């Protein structure tokens, strides 16, 4: 373009858009300017002064993080003047810093340590006493050792701009300036654990991870979160075959570089209540450890005796694709098609025939382009914490208009509350409601319906009513044509993949035709008890945790967890992503699909795949998008699906729309892994019982 | 603080003991399980608290360069004593 | 003086690796993700190759972490994505390639913090 | 390009010649080795093993890969003929202490997670 | 030590012990950490 | 002197050990202190180089004056935390004097 | 020579002389020399095409202004990213002129390298070491065979892709009354450390962005 | 129960490829009729870039037959779905 102007970086010409800072100009020739207060996903602060750099023929040094480049500047990032500015600034930072590196969890992965080695001096000339600061208790997750704080104010900016919480700020003045909440408060948020990562020093550290490991001894495994349908990219840190912590992994289009606190601190649930050995019912009626040979023989003995409707299966929320296809193929060879999921998605009209019906067609990255957003019967803050964070980013940087139909929940950003009754959806179609114009005049509208709403008995109507609105907008030439309006926001990590494999959403089929033999493939919801089955139903539970499904099964086949297998999951937007093995399953547990593959051979209906590649070549046949990793495809044909939607007309219930999760307390414990976690248990107690209630020693 | 498990095995200061049915406790049959008897947690409790008259106090563990790195401790809070991260000694501010 | 050889270059037979650890191993080619606990980006410059994790168990005597996998600690560094693939093929490992994720450039303005009519105004400093 | 310096063979016909020769030297040797080293195998078992080692490398078609395979096989022979090896090295080909390792899915499934 | 006695600490041993190798008082190694993964305990309740 | 262990589980000795003879695990103690739960030295891996005592910030790990501790079985040379704590209690009288004599050179 | 107690002084006359001789060798053997570089601590390296070994080594040994009579060392470096992964390094010494020079070339798994024994008899065992550890075959070598590894040892340990502890380990078996090799199993796995800092240490060696 | 009863159909087509134009045309025009015609027959349409169009049918007891739809016209496709149904 002609926008670009030319600047030099040590004599190397680079062309940059006007308004780019000096720090960004240096990044294009591959240099990283030192920093403490600058973060590319926060507002510029310019206070640490570590980024000071020299401009040739300029007497003064400029803050590289906050200085727009002007045409024809030569940035000297390695002149004597620049180096001495860095040494001076590092000296001031370390003057009052405590001698805590041996006792500080940040040791070995500290920007203050590393930048002191690279850009600071090798010795001190500070001959006075140091500052000491009392510690604040801002919750059971983040441990505060504020003597180490360097006052970069990153935490303050993150909470204000990213989490939408104004609890953190600076009280005092001068050298006594302190970071905290002033009062006794807990900075409890679904994104609270993120201030640990952005804090460059050991001032904010993870309480669950305190003291347990050092950075240099941990092996990094890149994997995917399965605690929600956003598919956040994580790093699983392991040491000597043990899961130590979970860190974020940068993905620009998904979670940027954040994760939720359930993603961050629920890994301790993998260390509790684990199913480690096959179990069968003895003659007295209790479950007893037994060998894989005895266990699979019983399951195979029953599987052959039944056919068709007799054999049914339910898929839990954390199940991987490879298991889903394996179980499906096993029940096909007995001629059963009662492949269910706990989650309910209306089958009226097209249903799962067209992917567009049950995907987030706009994509998570798309929200940054929307100009109006309608949320219906969904609390995105708790059902998809990282999606709501993307909303607030657009609400903040692009001036997005957000309207909500449902309970008046707090989204951390102000929204227009159209109301709570489902009938408001009808009005928007007619044009009576004043909001109907905003959708009409908006160039890039977006409509989000949450899968939590569709769990109502009138779910088919709501999806049709909401799809009715999206159809009106696109028909009028207001929309750009290739922009997609109708979006479904999912909350279960295995919902999209199951739907793409022809699973039948919900347990209506089972209730319609109670089965003789039932496979609970990780299903802990409680949807199907023994009240809802014949007298002697042969339940077989396959999962990694003992919680709700296991206690009622006849045979328990221990399975792996998402940290222990290379599996495929599809997130709410349709993107397929794969986990990797970080540690192997405990005890006698085995990978999920291998259990079903083995059950086949003992059954006689041997499946045609015996390795992970082969079972992933099968997924390609059933749905070719389940092996396109990190790629979002796209589902057209909204017109066709809409038409089938109106064929049968159903009545909206008069019940008001209420999301299942109304307050933070309902966010921490929502699945078997998080229910086992004890960090989540202390988080639930902290928000409910009281803030002050949880108080523990934090000497170092 | 050396208590024994119901089996008869002494528990260590880390809290480790071989459960009732673990075969690995055979390694001690005819021999002995070595357990240090001076529990660091119980010895550092006994130490008295050090009343002081300033808001900030520095601890190096004693001995100058034979102790731990020097740390400055804040004593503003009244509800609790201030503890050394390294040596565990406690301090309090006097009549204040 | 010279000859013409056209076949796909393969050396599994002469390298000396056992068959078990050529055929059943899935190499992974990727650029390491930045450690979010730090802002430095000097470890995300080169392509690494690693293999799938295998079982580790507790040594019965001292509780150490025991392995039977001879490739567990093997990591290779490459300049480009082609080199990692070129190396993996001639050694006959099944591999997966993950595309480099580059931070998206951003628009940063200090003046944006003090805005007359926009929500980007900051309530504190 | 495909223009590559040769080790010995300039095409597979020459390479297959040296392969054939090297098999002669090994086939003659096993009767001597089973005696000098006082092995407990029969000369039939020894010659089957030489057949097995040569067979595993059947697919190879690159002339250069075959030269190196022959070069290595001759070095192995030179050690056995000159008795630089010992009774332990010669018997390592037979893996007589490693217990049977299964190869069917169910067998590998019962014991461990290895694929 | 008579002229220059060693500093007295209460935790220091009073009775020196010689090499106990090969005796019933020898040192036997063992892991000093607690179990990592807890196993789910099946209910004693039998209801089917 | 009070009796609290000097080791704060920083793992600097484990990181420096040229022979990888040291294995450390840690956790917060019941009183919130940063203390190890596993400290092991494989004395058959160790090269007795003394890098670990050079790297320790709190003089917690030392190489003592004892050179007469040969054993009859290999298992007797794999030291856990209790053994090394017992050696410190056994040999503190001499170790402290040796540190007193050399700490100024260090 | 400056009053900087901790900084190694620069010898600039040595740098000039070594640069002059680098051109001299490049001018005389242009058919083979691919690069000439002198480091900051004064060490001349000549990079050559693998076919110029004997002509290049012979010229340095016998020329009346070279006289690098002594082969100080001969070794290979493995850089798997390069297409020719193996780099063969010759360190030579001249006693007449009290100078050293390094000659470097390259090869791959399936390209032979001419033996230098015709030039330096010292290279006989050096090349056996290179073959054994790196699997680089030298043509026309009087006696090429393993020199360090055990008999019947499959693999080449000094390749970057050979695992540190290898694949097989030895023990004595009572039943068969001999030392038996078996697949390696370690009671304690070697613990890999990630030590690299995420911050650049040496700007002078920064590589241009992709 | 019954035997050979069609249990499911699956149509895999690209989104922008030239040789999938017929399959796309069939979905836009005829699919709605097909779904109404067969209310309880799962017809799974799965779009993915650079696939070769195909028709997968699953019968009783997990028997699957595939039929290519590459470079087929809409009516050409309609015959294929006609052939699959009633067999
Ligand atoms: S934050 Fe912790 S690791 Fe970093 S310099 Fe301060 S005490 Fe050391
Ligand atoms: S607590 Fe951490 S992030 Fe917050 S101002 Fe202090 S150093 Fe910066
Ligand atoms: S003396 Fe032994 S334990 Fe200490 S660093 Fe050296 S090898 Fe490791
Ligand atoms: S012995 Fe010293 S260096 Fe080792 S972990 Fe303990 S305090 Fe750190
Ligand atoms: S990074 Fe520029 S002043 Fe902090
Ligand atoms: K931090
Ligand atoms: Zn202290």
């Amino acid at each position: 373009a002609s926008n670009l102007i030319e600047v030099f970086v040590d004599g190397q010409s680079v062309m940059v858009e006007p308004g780019t800072t000096v720090l960004q100009a240096c990044e294009k020739v591959g240099m990283q300017i030192p920093r403490f207060c600058y973060h590319e996903r926060l507002s510029v602060a310019g206070n640490c002064r570590m980024c000071l750099v020299e401009i040739e023929k300029a007497p003064k040094v400029v803050a590289a993080c906050a200085m727009p480049v002007m045409k024809g500047w030569n940035i000297l990032t390695n002149s004597e003047k620049t180096k001495k500015a860095r040494e001076g600034v590092m000296e001031f930072l370390l003057a009052n810093h405590p001698l805590d590196c041996p006792i500080c969890d940040q040791g070995g992965e500290c920007d203050l340590q590393d930048q002191s080695m690279m850009f600071g001096s090798d010795r001190s000339r500070f001959l006075e006493g140091k500052r000491a600061v009392e510690d604040k208790n801002i919750g059971p997750l983040v441990k505060t050792i504020m003597t180490r704080c360097i006052q970069c104010t990153r935490c303050i900016r993150f909470a204000s701009e990213i989490a939408g919480v104004d609890d953190l700020g600076t009280t005092g003045r001068g050298n006594d300036m302190q970071v905290g909440t002033y009062i006794e408060k807990m900075f409890m948020s679904e994104l609270s654990g993120n201030i640990i990562d952005i804090c460059p020093v050991g001032a904010l550290t993870s309480k669950p991870y305190a003291f347990t490991a050092r950075p240099w001894e941990t092996r990094k495994t890149e994997s995917i979160d399965v605690m929600d349908a956003v598919g956040s990219n994580i790093v699983v840190s392991t040491r000597t075959g043990e899961v130590m912590r979970i860190l974020p992994r940068m993905h620009e289009d998904i979670n940027e570089e954040w994760i939720s606190d359930k993603t961050r601190f629920a890994y301790d649930g993998l260390k509790r209540q684990r199913l480690t050995e096959p179990m069968v019912r003895n003659e007295k009626g209790l479950l007893t450890h037994t060998t894989w040979e005895d266990a699979l023989s019983r399951v195979a003995g029953m599987l052959q005796s039944f056919q068709g409707n007799d054999v049914a299966a339910i898929a839990g929320g954390l199940v991987d694709a490879e298991a889903l296809i394996a179980l499906k193929d096993l029940l096909n060879r007995v001629d059963s098609d009662t492949l269910c999921t706990e989650e309910v998605f209306p089958t009226a009209g097209a249903g799962t025939d067209l992917r567009s019906n049950y995907l987030l067609n706009t994509t998570i990255a798309g929200v940054e382009e929307a100009d109006v957003v309608l949320l219906v019967g969904t609390n995105p803050r708790f059902e998809a914490p990282l999606f709501n964070a993307r909303i607030r980013k657009s609400w903040l940087h692009n001036d997005l208009k957000v309207a909500l139909i449902g309970s008046p929940v707090d989204l951390t950003y102000r929204y227009d509350h159209l109301g709570d009754s489902p009938k408001i959806l009808q009005d928007i179609a007619s044009g009576s409601h004043p909001f109907s114009q905003v959708l009409q005049e908006a160039k890039k509208p977006m409509v989000i319906l949450g899968s939590s709403a569709l769990q109502r008995n009138d779910g088919a109507a709501i999806l049709a009513a909401v799809s009715n609105i999206a159809q009106k907008i696109r028909t009028s030439s207001g929309v750009t044509g290739d922009w997609k309006v109708m979006n479904i926001l999912h909350r279960i990590a295995s919902q999209v993949a199951a739907l793409d494999l022809g699973y039948k959403p919900g347990v209506e089929a089972i209730q319609k035709n109670p089965p003789k033999m039932l496979f609970l493939l990780g299903a802990d919801g409680g949807c199907i008890t023994r009240q809802d089955l014949p007298k002697d139903c042969f339940i077989v539970y396959q999962g990694h945790h003992g919680d709700v499904g296991a206690p009622i099964a006849d045979v328990i086949l221990p399975g792996a967890a998402y940290t222990e297998k290379s599996a495929t999951y599809v997130n709410t937007e349709g993107r397929a992503q794969q986990t990797k093995v970080a540690v192997t399953p405990p005890g006698l547990a085995r990978e999920d699909w291998k259990i079903i593959r083995a059950l086949s051979e003992i059954a006689g209906m041997t499946l045609p795949y015996d390795t992970l590649d082969q079972v992933r070549n099968r997924l390609e046949e059933v749905s070719p998008n389940l092996v396109r990793y990190d790629d979002v495809e796209g589902a057209n044909y909204f017109q066709q699906a809409s038409e089938l939607s109106k064929l049968v007309n159903q009545q909206l219930l008069a019940d008001p729309l209420v999301p299942p999760q109304l307050t933070i307390k309902d966010f921490y414990m929502t699945d078997s892994i998080s229910r086992a976690s004890q960090t989540m248990a202390k988080c639930v107690k902290a928000v409910t019982e009281g803030a002050h209630a949880v108080e523990e020693p934090s000497i170092c | 603080g050396v208590r024994t498990s119901p089996t008869g095995e002494k528990v260590t200061h880390t809290g480790q003991v071989y459960d009732d049915g673990d075969y690995r406790k055979v390694r001690f049959v005819g021999r002995q399980k070595e357990v240090n008897e001076n529990f660091a947690i119980d010895l550092i409790a006994e130490q008295p608290v050090s009343q002081v008259g300033s808001r900030v106090i520095s601890c190096d563990g004693g001995g100058g360069a034979l102790g731990h790195p020097r740390v400055y401790i804040n004593l503003d809070k009244e509800t609790k004593t201030g503890t050394c991260g390294y040596c565990g000694l406690q301090f309090r501010q006097q009549h204040h | 003086q010279l000859i013409t050889v056209d076949e796909k270059l393969d050396i599994t037979t002469i390298t000396g690796v056992p068959e078990e650890h050529i055929k059943t191993r899935k190499a992974r080619i990727f650029v390491p993700a930045r450690n979010n606990m730090q802002s430095g980006v000097n470890n995300t410059k080169k392509w690494k190759m690693e293999f799938d994790t295998r079982e580790r168990w507790e040594n019965p005597l001292m509780g150490w972490a025991s392995t039977a996998d001879p490739l567990s600690n093997l990591v290779l560094t490459f300049s480009t994505k082609e080199d990692a693939v070129a190396f993996a093929e001639k050694n006959g490992w099944s591999y997966d390639v993950e595309e480099r994720k580059v931070p998206k450039p951003k628009s940063k303005s200090y003046g944006a913090n003090f805005s007359w009519n926009k929500r980007t105004r900051v309530s504190t400093k | 390009s495909t223009s590559v310096k040769p080790i010995f063979s300039r095409d597979m016909n020459e390479a297959k010649r040296r392969v054939r020769e090297l098999y002669r030297a090994w086939y003659r040797e096993v009767p001597n080795t089973v005696h000098l080293f006082q092995l407990d195998i029969s000369v039939k078992q020894g010659r089957d093993k030489v057949r097995e080692m040569f067979k595993k490398n059947a697919h190879i078609t690159d002339p250069r890969v075959v030269d190196l395979l022959v070069i290595k096989g001759k070095m192995e022979l030179e050690e056995t003929i000159k008795v630089w090896k010992q009774r332990t090295h010669v018997m390592r080909f037979f893996h007589e202490t490693e217990a049977p390792r299964p190869k069917d899915f169910l067998s590998k499934f019962y014991v461990g997670h290895d694929p | 030590p008579t002229v220059k006695p060693p500093t007295a600490r209460k935790f220091i041993w009073t009775n020196h012990k010689f090499n106990l190798s090969g005796t019933p008082q020898q040192y036997v190694p063992y892991s000093t950490t607690r179990k990592k993964i807890q196993e789910w305990v099946p209910p004693s309740t039998p209801y089917k | 002197p009070s009796g609290e262990e000097r080791c704060i589980a920083c793992k600097l000795c484990e990181a420096v050990c040229p022979a990888q003879a040291i294995t450390i695990e840690a956790e917060p103690r019941a009183d919130g202190s940063r203390r190890t739960t596993r400290y092991d030295i494989d004395m058959t891996k160790c090269i007795y180089c003394g890098f670990c005592q050079e790297a320790c910030p709190v003089d917690a790990i030392v190489e003592g004056p004892n050179f007469e501790f040969s054993t009859e079985t290999h298992e007797e040379l794999l030291y856990n935390k209790e053994k090394l704590l017992n050696n410190g209690d056994k040999w503190e009288a001499e170790i402290a004097a040796n540190i007193q004599a050399d700490y100024l050179y260090r | 020579a400056d009053t900087r107690p901790t900084v190694r002084p620069r010898n600039d006359v040595a740098h000039k002389q070594l640069s002059a001789f680098g051109e001299y060798v490049a001018e005389i053997l242009p058919k083979y020399v691919q690069q000439v570089q002198v480091s900051c601590f004064n060490e001349l390296e000549i990079c050559i095409h693998p076919d110029g070994v004997i002509p290049v080594l012979t010229f340095l040994r016998d020329h009346s202004n070279a006289q690098f009579k002594s082969l100080a060392d001969l070794t290979a470096v493995d850089i798997p990213t390069r297409q020719n992964r193996f780099e063969i390094v010759y360190n030579l010494l001249s006693l007449r002129f009290n100078s050293r020079i390094r000659v470097k070339t390259y090869t791959d798994e399936l390209t032979p390298i001419e033996s230098s024994v015709p030039v330096y008899k010292a290279a006989n065992w050096y090349e056996r070491e290179i073959w054994d550890m790196f699997g680089v075959f030298f043509a026309n070598h009087p006696d090429l065979r393993r020199i360090l590894t055990d008999y019947g040892f499959e693999g080449h340990p000094f390749r970057k892709d050979f695992p540190l502890s290898g694949y097989v380990e030895l023990r004595y078996d009572d039943e068969v009354k001999r030392v038996v090799a078996e697949p390696v199993e370690l009671a304690q796995e070697f613990r890999k450390f990630d030590l690299n800092s995420p911050w650049e240490a040496f700007p002078a060696y920064r590589q241009p962005p992709e | 129960r019954g035997k050979l009863g069609l249990r499911e159909i699956r149509i895999h087509l690209c989104q922008r490829s030239p040789g999938s134009q017929g399959v796309r045309d069939f979905i836009e025009k005829r699919y709605v009729e097909l779904k109404k015609a067969n209310p309880d027959l799962p017809i799974l349409i799965r779009e993915c870039s650079d696939v070769q169009p195909k028709l997968w049918a699953r019968y009783a007891f997990g028997q699957e037959k595939n039929v290519s739809l590459n470079n087929f016209s809409a009516d050409q496709v309609t015959r294929a779905l006609e052939n699959v149904l009633s067999s």
